[PDB]
RNA sequence: ACUGAACUCCUCACACCCAAUUGGACCAAUCUAUCACCCUAUAGAAGAACUAAUGUUAGUAUAAGUAACAUGAAAACAUUCU
């Protein structure tokens, strides 16, 4: 057992400065042992890995799975002390920075040995709207990219 | 091994010999136990030769700190504020004086792999081979099959 | 649960018998479930004598100049979030009701000359003597947050404050520790807040309406 | 000159908005409940001269901030970007509600506004271009109009297929630069100052500022660009998904000059057509 | 390889398809309206508009009743088939019943359904409906029908 | 057979991660008019569907109360009836379940 | 979010944009029945050994035809719907070693295309075909892109081949499939007999005799199977087999143009050896 | 003629490429004696060192989220029907 994730939403930052940007809100939550496997909920997790609460609440009510509830608790849980605790002024203004889960302790029953399986579900929501998708490089990004490997090059193995 | 390791290229600090030579070796910094076998040779070594050394390069401030340790160190200080702390345990005073004389002569650059033996900035004085060296021209700067 | 009532209930629909047991130690409360006399703002020198005969050394006059100071003190160890000190300075009813909401955020509180001389106004009284005090200063505040951006009040600007500062003496060890702070029902609304708030409707079931 | 147009009429614009944030009482704060049919009675208590009909939205959720174009404030339409004034009641207008009469005004009055976004920076420089108005043009006429008056020199021009598709290339790329609309309610004398260069609009600012008590005029910004509306607009450029710059025609009684108006249709990220649906509704835009 | 067929193989077998066929349209007969996995009510969809068809034959014709004995396990539904519900559909001839999709079930995720039969007393159920005729594009498409109505 | 070698976290990771193994972002998702709860298109709100579903649980108890055991189905139309409504002349002629809220805003 | 057409339509709108659309279908197939009183392309005479357009065709499905000797033959019908060149690409501009044409068959609806095809059709002033085939084809047949195909094109006694998508079996194993059941090969040959998706590939069917051409409905009556189920569009060339490389000589080079109104064609074209319905019952004196 | 080695030369350094076997020089950690005192020294001792015994115990992988397993139906959850 270590629980370092819950400790993360107790770190104060010293106030800041007026010539400085607002620093966005950084909201850490999780459930342990989910009766669940991690490998069924990195699925889950890994589908909302970028998307406003909204997006994410929205996916996971129309999925069959079994975490997707669970998930869904998680982020509603996540969004209510994003607000009251955590000084987040808008509901909405969320999205899923980080979207993991591990394992947790399992047990083991004697039937021939088969494992009851656990998880845990790790969620940092971030205050702002979602970071915006990475373009797919196009012909003058590879273009450029190429001749700058021309460019690079050097004599070799000698002066 | 050299995939392992990084490396890097030979130079030197501030172009060390050109104008003059700086001595790269600011700051030693023995740390000696008075009572206590490990620190023997450091003792013997500060008693004979710390002097004479201090004396030979007074470009380098030597400290002597002499605090209960039970392994003594060389700490040496560079001018491009690299640190190379080693230890000088269980080592005669001959042996220390060639580990502080190695220190003195060498200077702050990692002794990671060396890729080149030597650094020209100026390798090409008749001009660098480009493939229009070692070929003739044409008349009104035609190539092949052109018709005017 | 909410109450002991479910809990109890909860544990004899379960079976849990827990058993009343007799324990010849019991707690040393040093505080008071809150104010004796209610003073509500716009002849007790019978508690001054039943507090001068436990004290014996006791000077009003010079009082409220104490209370100054225990009220001063007590709330700059808000500003390094110093709790063995408010421990001295503060009654353990008073001490959650201004620490606990500010945890995890940091507050700069600062006293500035007061408007008005600080006042005693009444005194009451195993004995707990307990005096309010008005009090007419000019504050300071900015409380932070986790991560260190303004949630309420200029830094620099004073702001007027009235205070009705209810202070309570155990009468062997004990001293004036801040016990309340009486807030009257005329006083005016306090700063308004940077951010705004979405306050929820009620969340309906299906079977019932929103009327 | 055009440039010195654009920076004097944007500067006098911020004068409008420095002077118009500056007159705070230092965050006061009204309340305004939300009178609508879902997620009903829910308060926002709110900033009172900053926070905006979208902030609501963005209270309740996502989803009212994509869908939600306009606000009944008190029963009267207002922007999502104009900032609120006192304590009242928000309904949020959609594009599919039962009876969007007026989000098919304000997506109309908003695609002449950026129409004539396209049009002043059209054309090259020896060419003068001058924006009468935006007529109030009922959705079922088919296409929304905006009427303007060029130079003399282009007195018998008329455009290619080609040049209505540049009008509309760079309506595009006045869409894919995903612009607000801000606004201001100015009484009339700044008003007067903004558009001090132009006959057709000062008179408009004259006839609009005669109809409500005060001088009040409304004014809306795209990008760089003003222009007084009847009421109120969209959100934002990234709204109108189909777009084209149909047809010009010019009017008969033109003893002064030419009263060109363009005409256009368009449809929202909301109510797409398909393609020959939209073909049909080209064709029926060039009347 | 099932090019043209048409039935849903179900239950254990073919009789015991009818069996459950009909314990669905037993089951809306008596109710007017049913959840239940979403292929087993279109299967029993195409067997309740044809039960209905046999109700308005009569309740004197021996097929009829033939048909509505086997297929209504209870019997007090046979008067209500020939009384209730073949008076109410006499006018239309097709499209007695409707069938929506309901959210998923909770126990094992399968896709259900509901029908009910058109007209009957239960609340109604919240009915897809068509975008309003006010709306933008809706207002559009009304001006280009009147511009080519004005072609006459 | 039985595996020649153990396949490692490499091939794995591409096995179980490539796309075909996702879930697909879906986006039939929209937002119920009536009651704002987000729904599916192609699908009836799960809200309002649990709103008819419990209203036709009343009825359907009142149903059996009033016809007393199995096997006793009218010959005749219902109308479900509300608080302070007169049976209409339409009504006549059909079985009352008399109820014992409001009528609601969406049952007509 | 994706839409389709019928998405934000009211109820009131919905017919209006059946009976809108449906007219200009109408419309422009009306409009393209009148080729030569157009500007079409010179009309050459056939030349021994050039190559003319096919078709594509609908099968209606199958029926018996007896001959005057008494044998059956079992022909599919082949209907000519809504049939059409759709572009000619010249040899330069292909690359290939001919020249080819485009043609498609049967009417599609306009909701349900890319726009890059809905771009096409429009411009070319046409409703979009379901299947768009490719013919090699020679200079001297190349009609102008927009005018209809018809089953006239092809005559009785000529040979012809037919190609379509073979009815798929889905996933078949061996026995059905290939119709069956080294050591020192440590594997197995490329193009081995193995379990798998068995039909729903091309299949040409060579040299099909034409019994009957029936101009009305604008059927053709193919001797045997054509590949394909019922209601499959099929793409009939004239044959290629060397045998019947040389009988262009009485087909209409270019195309058959009922708008060239010289003598004008029957009901039913029947080939010599048909034993016609109405004709008294056969007698082998 | 040129290429071509760990051969030979060249600049500096040299105790620094065999099985089983056998000779030698050092030595990790531990405990004891006495030092030492941010982890040591001189000795004395010993359960004194593991990439391998289908080793022993425990953990966790892989095969694998695979094989396999489970709840007749509608409903007012009363009840009825198959
Ligand atoms: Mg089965
Ligand atoms: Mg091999
Ligand atoms: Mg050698
Ligand atoms: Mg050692
Ligand atoms: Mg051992
Ligand atoms: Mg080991
Ligand atoms: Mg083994
Ligand atoms: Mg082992
Ligand atoms: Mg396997
Ligand atoms: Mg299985
Ligand atoms: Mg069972
Ligand atoms: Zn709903």
């Amino acid at each position: 057992i270590s629980r370092k994730w819950e400790k993360k939403n107790k770190i104060v930052y010293p106030p800041q400065l007026p010539g400085e940007p607002r620093r966005p809100a950084e909201i850490y939550h999780c459930r342990r042992q989910i009766k669940y496997s991690k490998d069924k909920m990195w699925y889950l997790a890994k589908l909302i890995r970028g998307m406003s609460i909204d997006q994410a609440l929205a996916q996971l009510e129309f999925n069959d799975k079994k975490g997707a509830k669970i998930i869904k608790e998680v982020l509603l849980e996540a969004q209510d002390m994003a607000v009251r605790d955590h000084n987040v002024e808008f509901r909405s203004n969320l999205y899923i920075a980080e979207s993991t889960s591990g394992r947790g302790q399992c047990l083991k029953r004697i039937r021939g040995i088969m494992e009851k399986v656990y998880c845990h579900y790790f969620v940092k929501l971030v205050e702002g709207p979602p970071p915006p998708p990475e373009p797919p490089k196009t012909a003058v990004a590879h273009a450029k990219e190429y001749i700058q490997q021309l460019r690079s090059r050097t004599i070799v193995h000698t002066l | 091994t050299a995939r392992g390791t990084p490396s890097r290229f030979l130079a030197s600090v501030l172009h060390n010999g050109l104008g003059r030579y700086v001595q790269q070796l600011q700051r030693l910094s023995f740390s000696v136990s008075r009572d206590g076998a490990s620190s023997r040779g450091a003792r013997e070594f500060v008693e004979r030769e710390v002097i004479d050394f201090a004396r030979r390069n007074p470009g380098v401030v030597i400290y002597v700190n002499s605090r209960p340790c039970c392994v003594p160190r060389v700490v040496a200080e560079y001018l491009n504020g690299a640190v190379r702390e080693e230890s000088i345990h269980c080592k005669s005073v001959e042996e220390i004086s060639t580990l502080v004389q190695k220190l003195a002569d060498q200077s702050g650059l990692d002794v990671i792999r060396i890729r080149k033996p030597f650094h020209t900035d100026n390798p090409s004085i008749q001009g660098q081979w480009h493939p229009f060296t070692n070929k003739p021209t044409t008349f009104r700067g035609l190539r092949p099959r052109e018709v005017q | 649960f909410k109450t002991e009532k479910e809990f109890m209930q909860h544990a004899r629909k379960a079976g849990l018998v827990i058993p009343p047991e007799k324990s010849d130690r019991s707690i040393h409360l040093a505080c008071t479930a809150g104010i004796f006399d209610a003073y509500v703002p716009p002849a007790s020198q019978v508690s001054i004598r039943r507090i001068k005969d436990y004290d014996a050394n006791f000077k009003i006059k010079d009082f409220p100049e104490k209370a100054k100071d225990i009220f001063i003190e007590a709330h700059l160890c808000l500003n390094n979030s110093d709790h063995d000190r408010l421990h001295t300075l503060v009654t353990e009813h008073c001490f959650p009701d201004m620490t606990w909401d500010i945890k995890y955020k940091t507050v700069r509180w600062s006293f500035v000359e007061s408007l008005e001389p600080s006042h005693v106004v009444q005194v009451r009284c195993n004995v707990y003597g307990q005096i309010t005090v008005r009090m007419h200063t000019r504050q300071t505040l900015a409380i932070y947050d986790r991560f260190g951006r303004l949630m309420y009040g200029q830094e620099d600007v004073p702001k007027d404050v009235l205070e009705y500062v209810v202070f309570e003496k155990q009468l062997p060890y004990g001293s004036w520790r801040m016990h309340t702070k009486i807030v009257p029902p005329w006083a005016p609304p306090k700063q308004p807040i940077l951010k705004t708030v979405m306050i929820p409707g009620p969340q309906l079931k299906p079977e019932e309406e929103y009327e | 000159s055009p440039t010195e147009l654009t920076e004097m009429r944007n500067d006098l614009f911020n004068k409008e908005k420095a002077r118009q944030l500056s007159l705070t009482p230092r965050t006061e704060k009204i309340e305004v409940k939300h009178v609508g049919k879902t997620d009903p009675g829910t308060v926002f208590v709110m900033n009172k001269n900053i926070s905006t009909p979208y902030s609501c939205a963005m209270h309740l959720s996502e989803w009212y901030c994509r869908k939600s174009i306009l606000a009944l404030v008190d029963g009267q339409p207002w922007d999502m970007y104009k900032p609120l004034t006192k304590s009242c009641e928000i309904k949020f207008l959609t594009f599919k509600d039962c009876d969007p009469g007026e989000v098919n005004k304000a997506y109309w009055r908003s695609c002449a506004m950026m129409m004539g976004c396209v049009i002043e920076r059209a054309f090259k420089d020896e060419y003068m271009v001058n924006l009468v108005r935006a007529p109030e043009v009922p959705v079922i006429s088919g296409a929304f109009c905006y009427d303007v008056v060029l130079d003399s020199k282009l007195d018998e021009w008329m455009p290619t297929k080609e040049n209505l598709r540049s009008f509309t290339k760079d309506a595009h790329a006045l869409i894919y630069k995903d612009l607000p609309f801000e606004t201001l309610e100015v009484e009339a004398k700044v008003a007067l100052e903004i558009f001090q260069h132009s006959k057709y609009k000062v008179d408009f600012i004259e006839e609009k500022a005669s109809q409500n008590p005060e001088r009040i005029v409304k004014l809306h910004r795209i990008g760089d660009f003003i222009d007084v509306s009847e009421g109120p607009l969209i959100p934002r450029t990234s709204i109108c998904f189909q777009y084209e710059v149909s047809a010009v025609h010019n009017l008969q009684p033109t003893q002064p000059s030419l009263i060109r108006r363009f005409q256009g249709v368009s449809l929202p990220v909301h109510l797409r057509a398909h393609f020959t649906i939209w073909d049909k509704l080209l064709e029926r835009s060039r009347k | 390889i099932s090019h043209g067929r048409v039935f849903r193989r179900m239950g254990l077998g073919p009789e015991s398809r009818i069996h459950l066929l009909r314990n669905l349209l037993t089951g809306l007969v008596r109710h007017e309206r049913i959840e239940a996995p979403w292929a087993r009510v279109d299967e029993m969809r195409g067997y309740a508009e044809k039960l209905i068809d046999y109700g308005k034959l009569g309740d004197t014709n021996e097929r009829a009743m033939r048909m509505a004995d086997f297929w209504l396990t209870e019997k007090d539904l046979i008067p209500k088939l020939f009384q209730v519900l073949a008076p109410r559909y006499k006018d239309q001839t097709g499209g007695y019943t409707r069938m929506l999709q309901i959210p998923n079930r909770s126990l094992d995720r399968a896709k259900m359904a509901v029908i009910e039969y058109k007209g009957n007393c239960l609340p109604p159920l919240p009915l897809p409906r068509r975008d309003s005729h006010l709306t933008l594009l809706n207002q559009l498409l009304q001006g280009l029908r009147q511009d080519l109505r004005q072609s006459q | 057979a039985a595996p020649k070698n153990r396949r490692t976290i490499e091939v794995n990771r591409c096995r179980r991660r490539n796309p075909q193994k996702l879930i697909k972002v879906k986006n039939n998702i929209d937002v119920c008019p009536e009651c704002g709860h987000l729904k599916q298109k192609h699908v009836l709100c799960a809200y309002c569907y649990e709103k008819v579903c419990k209203e036709t649980a009343e009825i359907r108890r009142q149903i059996g109360k009033q016809e007393g055991g199995p096997f006793k189905a009218p010959t005749i139309e219902t109308v479900v009836l509300y608080t302070g409504e007169t049976p209409s002349e339409q009504d006549q002629g059909k079985r009352i379940i008399e109820r014992d809220r409001k009528r609601p805003s969406w049952f007509t | 979010s994706g839409t389709w057409w019928d998405e934000h339509l009211s109820e009131e709108n919905v017919p209006f944009i059946k009976q809108l659309v449906s007219d200009e279908d109408k419309a422009q197939l009306a409009s393209k029945l009148c080729p030569l009183k157009d500007e079409p392309w010179p009309i050459h005479p056939w030349e021994p050994g050039s190559f003319r357009v096919g078709l594509i065709a609908l099968k209606l499905g199958m029926m018996p035809l007896w001959t005057k000797d008494g044998q059956k033959h079992v022909v599919t019908l082949l209907q000519v719907q809504d049939c059409h060149v759709l572009k000619y690409t010249s040899k330069e501009n292909c690359n290939g070693k001919m020249a080819t044409l485009s043609v498609g068959g049967k009417t599609v609806s306009r909701f349900r295309k890319a726009t890059s095809i809905l771009e096409f059709y429009r411009e070319l002033g046409l409703p979009p075909k379901q299947t768009v085939k490719i013919f090699n084809i020679t200079d001297n047949a190349a009609i102008k892109p927009g005018t209809p195909l018809y089953a006239a094109h092809f005559r009785p006694g000529q040979y012809v081949d037919v190609t379509a998508k073979t009815i798929g079996k889905g996933f078949q194993g061996v026995m059905k499939r290939w119709g069956f059941k080294t050591g020192d090969i440590g594997r197995v040959w490329p193009g081995t007999k193995m379990p798998g998706k068995m039909g729903n590939i091309y299949r040409t069917e060579y040299g099909l005799k034409v019994w009957r051409i029936n101009t009305k409905h604008n059927i053709i009556y193919v001797n045997g199977s054509v590949p394909g189920h019922k209601n499959c569009l099929v793409k009939v060339k004239d044959s290629k087999l060397p045998a019947y490389k040389d009988l262009g000589k009485n087909l209409p080079f270019p195309t058959y143009f009922p708008d060239g109104d010289e003598e004008e064609l029957p009901e039913d074209l029947y080939d010599e050896n048909v034993c016609q319905p109405g004709a008294p019952s056969i007698t082998f004196a």
